[PDB]
Formats: structure tokens, sequence, C-alpha cells
């Protein structure tokens, strides 16, 4: 059979009889206007489908055209600073082919734009009649100035080389390369068509030693996170889950972003695109705007529900195939807690039975096998590169409770945790990052990263942690007994760690210091904050109670000068870089002598 | 272009139990489709076909199955989708909750046929909202200040003074130093409610522009969803398709939420937390998205929702998942009110995600970035010290902390405490707000840097 | 006085403005009465019969 | 103050309403002009029905349109006294072109017990075999059709277009 | 409740054919 025929629609799902030669998972086109659906149940002769477009206006009589494939991206140049809807669809192409302002959801626009001419070069170092695996580069087409997008032969095939293009322009739908490899002859173009539920081949995994520096000091020193790791940020509204994730995307280490909005505000996409094309970076000397690194995948709550499923493998796929060319691809999913409330609208139509809270039993399933996509491992192919992929996913609990079958299920699957606070957003504390729940799991795979650049740091996180929690133990006496009572060993862990909280921890992201803080910054302001609070142990446990000592009411109105150094150590700007190093001793040596007198 | 084929009539109903209609032998029937029933005593009902199987089809009627036959009763199929006629001679008038006339007027004459689905805005060609309104509310201008195009709802309970202050921002609705149309829905108000609206507007001579659609508590449920979606699409229809600047007012979306519950428990669908819907996420978002502006249009939409949250809890389903979809949140508070502040502005909870852009040196001027973090700040503190003070003493506290005692004091009564009619300007708000920062010392303002504090803290 | 100004204020408009607008409207009625009506009556006359496109 | 905010309110509600009953005597003005264009295109289509041979030509298509939108096996024609005899040769017409356009073979009758009522200006009324579906294609009903789907030109082409569109 | 609830509305629809 060719096509089918609609029984019922309900909601995003529709059953389709005349259906019997179909598969699961397959890529259908229900209606007069060709709605891209996909099979998820079938039922002997009929197949139920969910729709990622509105289902509205169609009727019983309306045909269902069967493709044979997989939902599936195509994969090539034009795709830097594009952005895209759930199954792909180029959003600033689909505004000029229509010159209105909403999508006709009818409309199959390519991908990548079958026109654009992209300047192709050889290996170098392949010549004709040479051997040729699946994923190994044989050319390279420079995107940006920033991109050199690496074109690579899909994972499936292989053969030898007949045919290879000369160095010029050429489009996506030029023959490239010719591989025989029976004695058949396969063509090849710059594209390649990749289904987005299937994991992408390659050689072994690896473990992951460089860690991610997501700028943030809170983020950067108690939590670190690796490139190749699983990141979940869970929060209520308002706590900062987007400013999170827009200064991962400016201001990290990795090659190339992705930021797939799922079920996101429709001003949140707006607002990347504006000042993305304005803020430049400097790689080489050159500056170039971060535009060029970044690609959206843009699916908003206004948009139909089933695409947010499509928009989270839309989105991974792009981040593993960027890691196949050697790039350390950092991907931002927003928010994962939509995708769950997709699968329970999407399991409910089709009357299946609910695990906790309304969501369906393979709940669980489907995060585990969309993290477990994220590793730094090394590609297929000969040049023998090797490429990472992050995953920073957020989570939206409802009323801020961290006991939900979203987050609960997120936590027993990645391995960073920054728990977002309300009661740290009520007060105006940014990042609202909770130092207390939040963990990370690579601390053992980072400290050998750390005895040979930083060689000091993992001595002060494992007291800088001891003091923040030693405030919370005693934050408890002074709610329900009073500070008049404290020892003195004890009121100066409660400034000390006021003095980080308020210093260290918080972090303006408007401001134009603040905005991004580079790691000797980092282990910088916390040598001198963490030296000041064990000189201040002195003070106190040597000449402890004979002689008339030092009882830390002294202190704070002798050092009211030496404060404020330490509380506006968060001032210095990138326009210095060995200044601020010198700065750095330079308050410790009023640090150093001040105890002394 | 047009549809010209007679609409079929079945008189072949086979089941009816709550307000789901079951139609049997319908040929080729069609998702979302609008009927017409006619009951055997001749009272004309209105429904939508929300599930089509073969040749079954599922009706649901808006104004309830109460007589509904089995014999006797016919439905008329209207081939087409639920479109509302909209026009610009559909302002300046009072509508029901369906689509009717109240005020002893015609029927519009229908400029176009609009879907009241609409359809969602492509977000590259949706341009992000800079220019800042001015209410005339401290509490709002200064500190959680909005933006034309920016949804923000006002965080309620039941018996707090939320109408007030949403006349009191339709009449003081102004560019920061030609006028705005207002579509209003009132969703399952009292009459009382109503009246007040209809007699607000009737007194400030806006009603040449006010788009007022009115949906009283004794019209029925099933009306109140498709209420919000025929305000909307007029609202889209002035801004997109008219070139004009329109605030919508919507009210109440808890009447709302409340009667989607309604309709889901009977369709017998998959329930979320407290017995809501798991789609009331995207329900709640195909009306909220809805705003903003373009790129090729020089109008725009702006949204404030009112909600009433249930026994003042903010982590309720209402407020939580409005909160999750719009750009932050005006809580009026109950404890504020018994005090007698008219706008009873708890700022802690209040959030303006889009003041940021609005605010500025070409906006309103260099200290609205810097003097509503201090204010904010100096709030936060002294209130974690008003709940010290309650439990140890009034006297045995930091001698800086009686200070925050006398700006909570000064706050809650100088700043947020304006009156009904009072309009202040933003130039204004910022003046008052340096006055209750001058009881403060100058190196305790932390949030603000040393640099703005030499022109504006000696004055 | 003000009570005086304001029935002034009455029939001002009120037969001025309302009255100029329905005569305004009642011109432009029979200048395009007849080709309104042509097209009209003839789209009632242009029946054409397809099935359902299934 | 009492004395003088009242008035002033009172005024201002009073000058408020009299821009509402403006406004809406001159749209309900708007309405007549639409009325009677219904109800002279009511007249007209009457003058239609007198004549015979564009009526019948008319008539084969329109009793073809019930019956190509309902398929049937048996199908129910309920006509007019006067027309009768010319919806006659109208089903009679429309059965050999029923069978090319479909495969099915329809039954017709023509109902002689019940007819449409005399004020009813013409058209057919085509029910199934069972009396349950109907396919109600009179004049009075082609007319509502089609006057619903043009007031949006049948305003712009008549009364002056909106100066702000798009 | 509602699985519970949706087990004999299953009930149902397995009574009905058999
Ligand atoms: N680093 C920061 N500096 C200053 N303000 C911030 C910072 N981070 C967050 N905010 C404030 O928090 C508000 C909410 O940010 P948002 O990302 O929208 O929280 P969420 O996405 O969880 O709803 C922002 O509008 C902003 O005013
Ligand atoms: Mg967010």
């Amino acid at each position: 059979s060719t096509f089918g025929y609609v029984h019922g629609v309900s909601g995003p799902v529709v059953t389709a009889c005349d259906m019997a030669g179909a598969a699961m998972y397959e890529l259908v086109r229900v209606g007069h206007s060709e709605l891209v659906g996909e099979i998820i149940r079938l039922e002997g002769d009929m197949a139920t489908i969910q729709v990622y477009e509105e289902t509205s206006g169609v009727s019983v009589g309306d045909p269902v055209l069967r493709t044979g494939k997989p939902l599936s991206v195509e994969l090539g140049p034009g795709i830097m600073g594009a952005i895209f809807d759930g199954i792909q669809r180029p959003l600033s192409d689909i505004s000029s082919q229509t010159q209105s302002i909403y999508i006709p959801r009818g409309v199959n626009v390519s991908a990548l734009s079958r026109d654009v001419k992209w300047d192709f070069t050889p290996c170098k170092n392949l010549r004709v009649g040479s051997h040729i695996t699946g994923g190994d580069i044989y050319g390279i087409v420079n995107e940006n100035s920033l991109i050199k997008h690496k074109i690579m032969l899909p994972p499936r095939n292989r053969g030898t080389v007949t045919y290879i293009a000369p160095p010029g322009n050429y489009d996506t739908s030029d023959v490239v390369l010719e591989l025989e490899f029976e004695g058949i002859k396969e063509k090849f173009s710059m594209v390649q068509v990749w289904p987005v539920r299937q994991v992408r081949p390659v050689t072994e995994k690896l473990p992951a030693n460089h860690p991610l520096l997501t700028g943030q000091r809170v983020l950067d020193a108690l939590f670190p996170c690796v490139q190749g790791g699983t990141t979940a940020i869970p929060g209520a509204f308002g706590c900062g889950k987007t400013v999170i994730s827009q200064s991962l995307s400016k201001y990290s280490n990795s090659d190339v972003i992705i930021y797939v909005g799922c079920g996101e505000r429709g001003n949140e996409m707006s607002e990347v695109l504006r000042d993305f094309p304005e803020l430049t970076m400097e790689v080489d000397g050159k500056v170039e705007s971060i535009m060029k690194r970044t690609a959206l995948v843009a699916n908003t709550s206004n948009m139909p529900v089933a695409a947010r499923e499509a928009s989270i493998y839309t989105g991974i796929t792009l981040s593993e195939y960027f890691r196949d060319m050697g790039y350390h691809v950092s991907m931002m999913a927003d928010s994962t807690s939509r995708w769950a409330e997709a699968l329970r609208e999407i399991s409910g139509r089709l009357a299946e039975m609910p695990a906790d809270s309304g969501y369906p039993a393979y709940l669980g399933a489907r995060l585990a096998s969309f993290y477990e996509r994220a590793g730094r491992v090394k590609c297929l192919g000969n040049p023998e590169r090797e490429g990472s992929v992050s995953i920073v996913g957020a989570v939206s609990p409802p009323g801020g409770d961290f006991s939900d079958p979203v987050t609960s299920a997120t936590l027993g699957i990645v391995q960073v945790f920054w728990g977002l606070d309300k009661k740290l957003a009520q007060r105006k504390h940014f990042p609202s990052v909770n130092w207390l729940i939040s963990y990370s799991k690579y601390m053992r795979a980072l400290d050998e990263y750390y005895d040979k650049h930083f060689t000091e740091f993992v001595p002060l996180r494992t007291k800088a942690k001891e003091i923040l929690q030693e405030e919370e133990d005693l934050a408890e006496i002074v709610q329900l007994v009073g500070k008049a009572s404290l020892a003195e060993t004890d009121k100066i862990t409660l400034e000390v760690a006021k003095l980080i909280k308020d210093d260290f921890l918080q972090q303006n992201g408007y401001t134009p210091y603040d905005r991004f803080c580079p790691f000797y910054k980092t282990v910088g302001m916390l040598s001198n904050m963490i030296a000041f609070y064990d000189m201040a142990r002195r003070a106190v446990e040597t000449t402890a109670q004979s002689d008339n000592k030092i009882t830390w009411s002294i202190i704070r109105e002798h050092m009211g000068e030496i404060l404020y150094k330490l509380s506006s150590m968060k001032f210095k700007d990138p326009v210095k870089d060995g200044e601020a190093k010198i700065k750095a001793d330079y308050a410790q040596l009023l640090e150093d002598m001040q105890n002394a007198f | 272009n047009y549809l010209s084929q007679p609409r079929l009539t079945y008189k072949t109903v086979s089941g009816v139990n709550g307000p789901l209609v079951i139609l049997d032998h319908v040929k080729f029937p069609r998702y979302a489709e609008i009927v017409h029933l006619t009951l055997p005593d001749g009272t004309k009902r209105s429904g939508q076909v929300l599930e089509v199987s073969g040749s079954k089809a599922v009706v649901q009627v808006f104004e309830g199955t109460s007589g509904i036959d089995a014999k006797k009763t016919s439905c008329e199929f209207t081939g087409d989708i639920l479109r509302t006629p909209v026009s610009e001679d559909m302002l300046g008038r009072v509508f029901n909750g369906s689509g009717k006339p109240i005020d002893r007027g015609p029927v519009v004459l229908a400029e176009d046929f609009l879907d009241i689905m609409g359809q969602p805005i492509n977000p590259q060609c949706r341009i992000y909202p800079e220019e800042m309104i001015q209410t005339g509310i401290s509490a709002i201008d200064g500190m959680n200040s909005i933006a034309r195009g920016q949804k923000i709802p006002i965080f309620s309970a039941a018996g707090l003074p939320h109408n007030e202050i949403a006349a009191q921002i339709c009449r003081q609705a102004g560019l920061v130093k030609e006028n705005f149309a207002i579509v209003f829905a009132a969703m399952g108000v009292n009459m009382e409610t109503a009246r007040f609206f209809k007699s607000d507007f009737e007194e400030n001579g806006s009603m040449d522009n006010v788009c007022l659609f009115l949906n009283l508590a004794n019209d029925p449920t099933i009306e109140r969803i498709i209420t919000p979606r025929l305000a909307l699409t007029t609202a889209e229809f002035l801004a997109y398709q008219c070139e004009k600047h329109v605030l919508v007012i919507l009210t109440d979306m808890s009447s709302y939420a409340e009667a989607l519950r309604e309709v889901s428990a009977a369709r017998e669908e998959v329930p979320g937390r407290r017995g809501f819907p798991g789609y009331m996420y995207t329900d709640l978002a195909t009306i909220y998205e809805r705003a903003g502006r373009v790129e090729g249009r020089n109008g725009s939409i702006t949204q404030i929702p009112i909600l009433t949250m249930p026994n003042d809890d903010i982590t309720h389903p209402i407020p939580d998942l409005t909160g999750y979809i719009t750009e932050g949140q005006i809580y009026v508070d109950r404890q504020l009110h018994n005090r007698q502040i008219y706008p009873p502005i708890n700022v802690l909870p209040s959030l303006s995600r889009l003041m940021k852009s609005a605010i500025g040196e070409g906006m309103t001027r260099k200290d609205h970035a810097d003097v509503s973090n201090q204010l904010y700040a100096c709030y936060a503190i002294g209130k974690d010290v008003q709940a010290m003070k309650a439990v140890v003493g009034e006297e045995a506290l930091t001698s800086d902390d009686l200070l925050y005692l006398e700006f909570l004091q000064k706050f809650e009564r100088n700043f947020i405490a304006q009156g009904p009619y009072e309009n202040r300007t933003v130039y204004e708000t910022l003046d008052i707000g340096w006055q209750l920062l001058r009881i403060f010392p100058k190196e305790m303002l932390k949030r603000i840097p040393q640099s703005t504090l030499s022109e504006f803290y000696p004055r | 006085q003000a009570a005086m100004g304001s029935q002034g204020n009455l029939s001002a408009e009120v037969e001025q403005a309302t009255r100029r607008q329905v005569q305004g409207m009642q011109s432009s009625q029979q200048r395009n009465r007849e080709r309104v009506l042509a097209q009209l009556l003839g789209m009632v006359c242009d029946v054409r019969p397809q099935v359902h496109p299934n | 103050e009492k004395k003088e905010k009242q008035i002033e309110q009172q005024k201002k509600i009073q000058m408020s309403n009299l821009m509402n009953q403006a406004r809406l005597k001159v749209l309900r003005a708007r309405d007549d002009l639409i009325t009677d264009l219904l109800n002279e295109a009511k007249q007209r289509l009457s003058k239609v029905v007198k004549d015979t041979t564009r009526y019948q030509v008319l008539l084969d298509g329109l009793v073809l349109q019930g019956l190509y939108q309902l398929l049937e096996p048996r199908m129910i024609v309920r006509c007019r006294k006067q027309d009768f005899p010319l919806v006659k040769a109208a089903v009679q017409k429309a059965i050999p072109v029923y069978k090319v356009a479909t495969k099915r073979d329809v039954d017709v009758q023509i109902d002689q017990e019940a007819y449409l009522p005399e004020e009813i200006a013409g058209g057919v009324e085509i029910y199934n075999g069972d009396r349950k579906i109907k396919v109600s294609n009179t004049l009075e009903s082609r007319l509502d059709l089609i006057a619903q789907q043009m007031m949006p030109e049948v305003r712009g082409a008549l009364f002056g277009a909106n100066a702000n569109r798009k | 409740f509602y699985r519970l609830k949706k087990i004999q509305e299953k009930k149902k629809i397995l009574k009905e054919k058999s």
C-alpha cells in the first residue's frame, strides 16, 4: 500500500486505517496539508500517529502517505547561525518564502538551502583509489570565519574513492564524492540524512578530564562541570534558569553551542538572537560574534506539544554531529520538564496507564536515553580526532518541589546538580544555586587536572564547603537561642561565610566585570578569604584564654579598610590580567602584616 | 475560498452523557468543527467536535446537555472551524462570553473571519519589547516596570482589591516621557464586578475604544474556554492587522482554569496536580504567548491577566503554571491590605523579566537599574529582621537593624501607598525612592557602586 | 451654569454628527448597491457539485 | 467637594452615554442597509423562480448538489408543490450523471405526502432513506450561506474600506 | 482513582466485544 486513510483524530494523535506495511517510528504525512507525524502504535491494519503540528480541521477522509523512513535531519553546511523548529525547518527561510509572521503548518521547507554555495576543499591527503571508511573527514568547508565545517562520510558505508571534487564553490546538492564498494558506485554530497532517534556510532568512549568553565564562581568552584558531562538545573519560576543558560552559551570554553528551546517562551529565543550578533569573542586575535557558533532549535510553548519530543532529538543529533568533527559541543535543553509534559499528554490520548503523577511508565527511559548521548569520546575515522557533548538540561518542577517524577528521575541520571533556590531569589542573590543541596560527581575526575594548573585549589574548596555548612549549623542556633551567647570561634565563622556569600557567591550578570570570571580570579579571591579565616583562627586559638586577647570585636573596627579590600575583589575587569594576580597578593600582604599588629 | 455546499443536518444522536453528545452516521466528520444543535423545543445550542472516529463524532455543547433528546434533536454541521466575526467596529461595545451583543446592539459586520485559536508567531520575526509603560503606580513603575508587549499577571486572592488596581493601570497607561485600545475579558465575574468595570470605562471616556467581553457566573462554564480566545483574536486583529497598541486584561484567570478542570474531568482526561488537566500548561500558554510585537508592524499587544490564587498559595497550579509562561508577576498581598495600603503589593515575590531592557539612560534615566535593586535588598533584610523582633524583642537587635525597621514603615506607607487616582511619573518614583535610601548610610548601600552614589545620595 | 452648557453639548452633535453619518453612508450604499447585488445573486446560481474529496 | 465632584462625574457619565447612543444608532442604521439588501435579494431570487429556463438549469445542479453530498443508497427528494413537474425532470436528469461520477447507484423518490411551504421561494430539500440525514438546499438556505461568507466583501465594496489594514 | 477507573473502563470494552 502507499497511503492510508484517517480513521479518527483526537488532539495530537491520529488513528490511520489501510496502513499495514508500516513500521514503528516511521514518518508519515497526514492530511491535505501534509502534517508531519510519527507512528507510535499499530494494531493490525490501523496505526496510531502522533502529529508534530496542529490537527485542527483534519477530516476522516484525509489521506496519510507513508515515507518508509523515520524522522531524520539533514546534516551539512548552513546550520550555524540558523534557527529551526522541532522538525528542523529553518525559521529565517520560512518567513521570507511566505512573507508572513506565522508558520503555515503545511510547508515542507528544506532544512539546508540548496542554493547557497560553499567553498569545498579536499582532504589533500585523500587520493583517488584510496580506501575510506565510515566517519572520516574528506573535505573542509569554512562556513564562517570561526567554524570549519568538516565534511565527513556517513558511518553506514565504505568503499574506494573513484571521484573527488576539485576545490571550488558547490551547492548542497552537488555530487562531491563517488565510492565504489563492491563494484557498485554510490554518489555523495555535502549533506547526510541521519535519524534523530538513533545514537551516532563512534569508536570508544573516554573519561572526561577537562572542566567546563561556565564563568560563574559558585559553578566553577564548588560544583564543577566537565566537558562531556551531564548537568541538571531544577528550580521554580524567577530563579534564573535562563541566566545560567545564557551565560553558559556566551562565555563557556565550548567550540560550538546549540540551544534547544523545548516549551520555552517566545521572547526568550528572540532575546538570544539580538545580543548574540554583537557579542564578539577572541580566538586567534580576531573578533567574531558568537552567533557564528550558535544554532537554535526553537519550539515555544505556543507551538504544538508533540514537537517538544522532536526538538530534543533534533538538537542532540546536531550536538552529536559536530561532536564527530572534533569540536567540543555544549547543549542546553530548556526545559526538559516540558518534554515530560508532552509525553504525558500523548500517552493520555492512547489510554496508557500512568506512573506516579500522570507521567507514563517509560518516562525515566526517555530521559536516560537522552542524557547518555553526552560524553567526551574519540570519534570514528582516520584523522583520529576527539570531541565532546555537554548536556545542561533545565528542569521546571511544579511548585518548586524537588520531589517530582521529572526531577527525581533526572537526578539518578545526571552527575552535576545545580539546585536553584527560590528563597535565594526572593532576596536578590544571583545566581540562586543552593550550596547545601547541590553536588557534583566530578570531583575525583578533576583533581588530576587540578594538581597541574591550579595546585592549591583542592584544599581551598574542602574548607570553603566546610565553612558554609558550619554557618548553616549555627544559623539554626541564632534564630532560636540568639547571637549574644555564641563563642568566638563561631562568630568568626558566621562573618567569613557572610563574606563568601556576598563577594564570592553573589555575581551580577549584567555588570561589565562579573559577567565572566576566569578561573585565576576564582581561585585568587577564594585563596584570600580562606587565609583570612585561617589567620583569624590563630588570633583566637593561640592566645586562647590567658591574655586580654583579640576577641574579634577589635578586628571588625580595625580591619575596616582591609575588609573593604576583601569585599571589593570582584571589581577586577578583564582590562587587567597580570595586575589582578598581583593585587590578589597585594591584598594578602596587608593581610600578612595586620595580624602581627 | 468559500464553502458553498449546503450543510448537512443529522438527527442521529446515539449517546449523551455529561456535556458530550455522540453523533453517529456522520459522513467524513472533522476535528474542531463547530456545530449547531436544535433542541426539540426550538432553542439553539452551539458545539465543538472534540473527537471523531470513523462515522462517530463526539461533540460538546457549550450551554450544557440539559434537555437534549435522542429522537427529536437535530444537529447541523457547519463545515468550518470556530471563526469569529472580527472588525474595527468591534470596539466601543460590550459583548457576552460567547459571541453576541449585549447593549441592545447589532451583530458585527465582519471585516474578516479569524480563527479564534489563532496560530503561533514565528520567533524569528518577533521583536523583543523595549519601550516602557508608565502605569503611575510606584510599586509597578519603580521596582517591577512593565514594557509595551509584556505579559505580566496580577497575583491576587479573594477579597483583595485587584479590580481596583486593574482599572487604575488602564486610566494611567502611558509612555515614559495615540491611546491604548483596551480589550477586556470578564470571566466568571460577579454582577457587581461587571458593573464596576462598565461604570469605570464609561466614566473616563475611554469607552470609544474599549472592547469589553463580559461573561458572568450564571453563564455556562464551557463558554469560559472560548472567552479569552475571542478576546485575544480581536486584539490580534487590532494590533497585527490594524496597527494599534492593545492592552488586554483577562479576569478571572482562576475562573478560566476551574472551568477548564470541569471539561477535562468530564472527558475523563489524565489529571495533573489538584485535578487540573495535564495539558493545562499548554492551554494557558496558547492565550499567554499571543502577546508581544512583531517586526513589520507598528502595533503591539500587552497582557495583564488577573488571577486569584486559592488559599493564598503561590504554589497552587494556577499561579505556578502562569508564572512559568509569563515574564514576571505582580503580587498583591493580604497582610498589606489589612494595614489599609491601597496597592497591597508585596514586592518580594514580584518580578518583571523585561524590566532590564526598559530601564536605562535612553529609557528613563541612569539610576533606575540601581535604586530598584537597593530598595529590594533593604526591604528583604528588614523583613527578615521583622521576623526577629517578633520572636526575641523590639530592643535587643543590632543598631543597624533599627534603621531597617524605620525603612519598612516608610517603604510601605510612602513608596507603594499612593491612592486610587494619583499617577506619579517614573522620575517622581525614583525621587521618592532616594528619600527612603537617604536614611541609610552611604557604605551600607552595597548593591550600588560608588560612582552613582556621588550624584544622588548627597541631596 | 455647568448643567446649561452640558445641554448645549447635547443637540449640537447628536443631530449634526449622527445624522450626517447615516445619510453619508446612505449615499454610499446607493452608489454601490447594484454591483454588489450583481455579484451576490450570481454566486447563488453558480452551483457546482463535488463530493467530498475523499 | 461632594456637590461639585458628583455633578462632574454625572455629567461625564452623561456625555459618555451620549456617544454610546450615537455610536449604536449609526451601527443599527448599518443593519437596515444590509437587511433590506438581503430582503431585496430575496425578492430578486423569486423573479428567477418565475421564469423557467434559468430556474430549471439552476434546479438540475441544485438537486445534484444535494445528491452528491449525501451519497446514500436511498434518497428522498422533497420539493415545492408548484415545482413538482419541474423537479421530476430535474431528478430524472440527475440520475445518469450520479452513475458517471460515483459507482453506487441511487434510488431516488419524490415525497408526495409532505411538500415545502408556500412562503418558501424555491429550491429543494433532499433526505436520506431513514428520514434522518437532511440536506437543505432551498433558496433561503443558499442565500444565507453566501451572505455569511460575503459580509467581508459586501461591507468593503458597499461602504468605505478601512484606512488601517496590515 | 484515575488508575482504577481506567481499568474499569477497559474492562467494559473487552466485555462488550465478548
Ligand atoms: N545574574 C543575575 N543578575 C541580576 N539579575 C538576575 C540574574 N539572574 C537572574 N536575575 C533576575 O531573575 C529574573 C528571572 O530570570 P529567569 O531566568 O527568567 O528565571 P526563570 O527562567 O527560572 O523563570 C530575571 O528577570 C532577572 O531580573
Ligand atoms: Mg526560563
